[PDB]
């Protein structure tokens, strides 16, 4: 009775001990190298509206510094 | 009488709303309820239960930029969408008024109907009536103040929207709650408002 | 009426960049004017009021200011808005952006003269679609079907055949009446140009087809003009020669990046990715001039096909037309790389419209509930498949083998058909209940017991 | 390796998705600790 | 220093754009003075002066700019900038944004003029926070204990009761028996008509208003008087702490709303706008009003700021919970999962820290085994929810017998400890006592973070 529950235990271990180190090492350092791609690309998206803005407000001080 | 949209209306007394507004919906009226006088946010024809009960007087609907063929289906059916009294078989558009706005029209005459159904909103506040609004999309008005805010040449906030957009939700949606009414013969009314948002 | 005044013309052009022609010394201009552009060469270029300001008029030329001077240009103003000759000859003809024959035919002889803006239609008298179009295709009429009188996009991507099903569902009108098919198409290749303009006459079908076609080598500026000239023909063809049109605006991704070149060079505060702020105004007036009106036994039904960047949803193209418009049709790409035609997941699929266009006189009776537990039995597949690769194969439960084989027999036997299949809404829900005969009973939860012991033991 | 396109909601779909093999290991290291525990009294018995 | 010049009313505006009103030809013009609008038709309005240039000096109007004409309105310059009537007798009124009484009294007799802005206070001048301040719930004065200066919010969420426990700790703050010139200046920011009838109704209506001072702004009054709130608060708190030496107790509700206006303000001054929409400057505007904290070298006065904040979609990367962390110093979860679960207050301890409470207690200010009994009931809280996730993937029966009494304390300290009910003032003494029921249903020499010198008085009882 502790044979038969020997042999079937480390059978279930080597299928639950790969699937923690499955996990570790390729779905977390997937997904945490997303996130780190989500942030940097965030970034980008605001700058370009920072661009566009003060491409604006250079233009509208011109048309003020017209009609004077 | 003449009133301007964005002027509230006076009042004697604002009150605290004690009475519950009951959807007919089992998870709103349970575990997340509504009273009147209060105001509520859904990500949102439907919404049928609030026509035929909810023990309010009077239904005002505002659709805010809402679809081609799906304002012509609330306009077709409230007619015919009947309710009980006192075992009379009466239509729902006797306490029912609509203010229909498909995005087609001009985008400044979105940001107005949410003013306007409003006003008719705490007009019939005064009666003594407890109004109950329902604002339907109002994500296609802060659209609208987005367009118009960006062609003035405006300073936007955080993703193109104007800066005072917390500040016109604001205006609209604490005009509503239970209170004791302006004038001689002591009535209380209420205005409920349910706005939506992008689902 | 008419105009009997003699046109002003102006040699006074004071700057041009990219589309746009910026005049001064105008006397009262109005606002979206034409304007005859008359270049030193010899060839003449159309033109409208973009903005006045005083005496000063902005102008956007349609053909491009590729040679246009500044002191030998003249530019006669009309002294009335864009107005276009309408007549019902032009259904089998073949026009460009601006609205010229291509066929080599003659130019139109007016009916009447009709702004391409429209006139706003009044929503009192508005009737609402409940008659079903039937468009022989299984994952449209099965899950997502249309009425008459309904606006409902294509969101597709690059290198998807959106062309593919734009056709069939185009020669499969069904309705269980000759369809008087309106076309406008903007940046289309000519190979894309030669499949729709070969697949009409085909099917002998282009006596009732009106092409206007603007290719990628044709300006970009006569884009903005292209959908309103296709739609104010079509409400011609349904308000007053009461036909049943259908108005197929295929690639509305690039009407938009003809909207933001225009926006970008009078350098308006720029909304979302750089698209103008007013452009849910500017589509919401070309996609709600649909529907059928109560006085007139017509109607016009728009399909326009959109293809987004990056098969992104939240782009702000389909993000803007899905406010709009009453249910999208969304083309998937990984339904297209397993080779499945049409690749439609009916998962982000939608229409509006089908809760009333769909029951027991328009339809047989089970067709508001296979359609609705065919959705809820493809949502927890595609997500019992997302753990099949993760946790284990048989893992957990027993009875995913059964939505995984339901997987299999969805994507294979419903919603592909191939490109002549003209399966009938009879025929869809048949091969409809064989997929969910492959379910016991109680697990089809959303089926009431009134209509599924009528279908289930077949 | 990648997955979508950032739009700001992704970041916080990504943030639960994260959430959940935050809590995946967790869950199952003390699941292959327990087996461990009952596989090294096994052979001691 | 009074100001005996009569004051200039022009009838020259010259543009109305947003809520900016442009007047010309203003005879030397101040950047922050206040005017006072005079509409056409009679109707009163005030408005700070936010640009000038040369002869032109653009307001903005406080209440908005309908109806203002460009003929017959009249702007009126009062010489100075924007003062606080402050004294000792507004403490039991209601103000709101602006300064006036709202509870229906008179105006304050102003015993001084004192500026919104004040002045930073000198480094030199500072000490450090010594004794506690009571606040009288168990998650609060037990594990996360607060001293006198130390600046401590709550983050919390929308939907979660922050606005209710907001209220709770005004109601019943106190120093500590020990066995004294306490005041609360609570400043509520773009509250609503519901919260802000909430906040008046109950501290009337609980005896609380002998020391209470208590500001509403609602959502419904004007954006820029959102900015002047938590600067009209610490006025009137740098005048009852450290000028009429009481401990005072400040509560700023809402700082995710404050900076909702800041943000407003930005837009109409036409700058770009910085990270995620909010501007660049918000960490100096945000630390303008924290560090006014903390206590003074020759004077017994000290002030403490609880900044109440939501952070949005509970993120902590968001500008306003990360400008927040850098300055204040530790913080309060309230969480959706207590929440959810029907346990008020949903304060979770093992996220939450007081970075000065190892200050705050020890003997001679609340009792000496308050260090230990924190330490505990802190230690055996994460073991507790650590065998909590045993309970599902292993069984209840073959955990062992240590781990079935972590389950027993699991269940006892959130509904016991952290459980309070909104009228229960528990004292800094009720909470420990409390503590060691918890910790008897343990036997020693599991409690190992207790030494046996304080293990020996506490345990047997």
């Amino acid at each position: 009775s502790l044979q038969t529950s020997f042999v079937t235990l480390d059978e279930a271990i080597k299928i639950t001990n790969r699937r923690v180190n499955a996990i570790e090492h390729v779905i977390i350092p997937r997904i945490e190298r997303t996130l780190a791609y989500i942030i940097t690309e965030l970034d980008e998206r605001e700058r370009e509206e920072f661009y566009r803005l003060k491409k604006i407000q250079e233009k509208k001080k011109i048309l003020k510094e017209k009609s004077d | 009488q003449v009133w301007p949209v964005r002027q509230v209306r006076p009042v004697t007394e604002k009150l605290p709303a004690n009475h519950p507004l009951l959807t007919g919906q089992r998870v709103l009226d349970a575990l997340f309820p509504c009273v009147q006088g209060g105001t509520t946010a859904i990500p949102g024809v439907i919404s049928q239960s609030l026509s035929k009960y909810s023990n309010s007087d009077v239904i005002i609907y505002v659709g805010c930029g809402e679809r081609g063929n799906e304002m012509s289906e609330v306009l077709r059916d409230f007619p015919e969408l009947t309710m009980e009294v006192d075992g009379k078989v009466e239509s729902i558009m006797k306490r029912t008024a609509l203010v229909a706005n498909t995005s087609n029209m001009p985008v400044a005459a979105r940001e107005a109907s949410i003013y306007t159904g409003i006003t008719l909103s705490e007009y019939f506040r005064d009666m003594g009536y407890h109004v109950s609004m329902m604002a339907d999309s109002t994500s296609r008005w802060a659209e609208a103040l987005r367009e118009i805010s960006g062609r003035l040449a405006e300073m936007p906030a955080d993703s193109g929207y104007p800066a005072y957009l917390g500040a016109r939700l604001a205006s609209f949606y604490e005009r509503a709650g239970r209170v004791k009414c302006l004038g001689n013969p002591e009535r209380e009314g209420s205005v409920s408002i349910v706005g939506a948002v992008s689902p | 009426n008419y105009l009997s005044q003699p046109r002003l013309t102006y040699k006074t052009v004071s700057g041009v960049n990219g589309p746009l022609v910026i005049l001064d010394h105008v006397k009262f201009p109005r606002y979206a004017e034409i304007v005859h552009l008359t270049l030193p060469d010899g060839t003449k270029r159309s033109g409208q009021v973009l903005e006045v300001s005083g005496s000063k008029a902005v102008v956007q030329v349609f053909e491009g200011t590729s040679g246009i001077d500044a002191k030998k240009t003249s530019c006669e103003f009309t002294g009335d808005i864009l107005r276009t000759p309408v007549s019902e000859d032009m259904l089998g003809r073949v026009f460009n952006g601006s609205g010229k024959p291509i066929d080599r035919g003659p130019v139109v002889l007016a009916e009447d003269f009709l702004d391409i803006m429209g006139q706003p239609i009044n929503p009192q008298c508005r009737i609402y679609p409940e008659e079903m179009i039937q468009t022989g295709i299984s994952a449209i009429d099965g899950m997502n079907s249309i009425a008459r009188g309904q606006k409902i996009p294509i969101f597709s991507a690059a290198g998807l055949p959106h062309n593919e099903i734009a056709a069939q569902i185009c020669r499969q009108a069904g309705l269980v009446e000759n369809f008087a098919i309106v076309f406008a198409a903007m940046g289309v290749n000519m190979e894309t140009a030669r499949f729709f303009k070969s697949d009409f006459e085909e099917n002998g079908s282009m006596d009732n087809v009106c092409l206007f076609l603007n290719l990628a080598n044709d300006p970009t500026i006569e884009r903005i003009i292209t959908p309103r000239l296709a739609l104010t023909t079509a409400e011609f063809l349904a308000y007053q020669c009461e036909k049943h049109v259908l108005v197929i605006l295929t690639d509305m991704s690039s009407y938009a990046e003809a909207l933001r070149e225009v926006s970008a060079a009078r350098e308006e505060v720029p909304g979302r990715r750089g698209f103008p702020g007013y452009m849910y105004t500017d589509l919401a007036t070309i996609y709600e001039r649909a529907g059928r009106v109560e006085g007139r036994n017509g109607s016009i039904t728009q399909i326009p096909i959109l293809t987004m960047p990056n098969d992104d949803i939240t782009h702000p193209i389909p993000d803007l037309t899905g406010y709009i418009t009453e249910g999208q049709i969304y083309v998937d790409r990984q339904l297209h790389n397993r080779q499945i035609y049409p690749p439609i997941n009916v998962l982000p699929s939608l229409s509006r419209l089908m809760k009333s266009a769909i029951g027991e006189g328009m339809t047989r009776k089970d067709h508001a509930d296979v359609s609705n537990q065919l959705y809820a039995c493809y949502a927890i597949g595609k997500d019992v498949q997302a753990m099949k690769a993760v946790v284990g194969e048989e893992a957990l439960t027993s009875d995913d083998l059964l939505y995984l084989e339901f997987l299999q027999k969805f994507e294979r036997n419903f919603i592909a058909q191939g490109p002549y299949e003209n399966r009938t809404v009879y025929e869809t829900l048949d091969i409809g209940w064989q997929l969910l005969r492959i379910f016991p009973k109680e697990m089809l939860k959303r089926i009431p017991q009134s209509t599924l012991s009528e279908f289930y033991p077949r | 390796r990648i997955e979508i396109f950032p739009s700001r909601m992704a970041q916080t779909i990504m943030k639960a998705r994260l959430k959940g093999a935050q809590t995946g290991r967790n869950l199952l290291k003390k699941k292959s600790d327990a087996l461990t525990l009952r596989f090294r009294q096994i052979l001691k018995k």
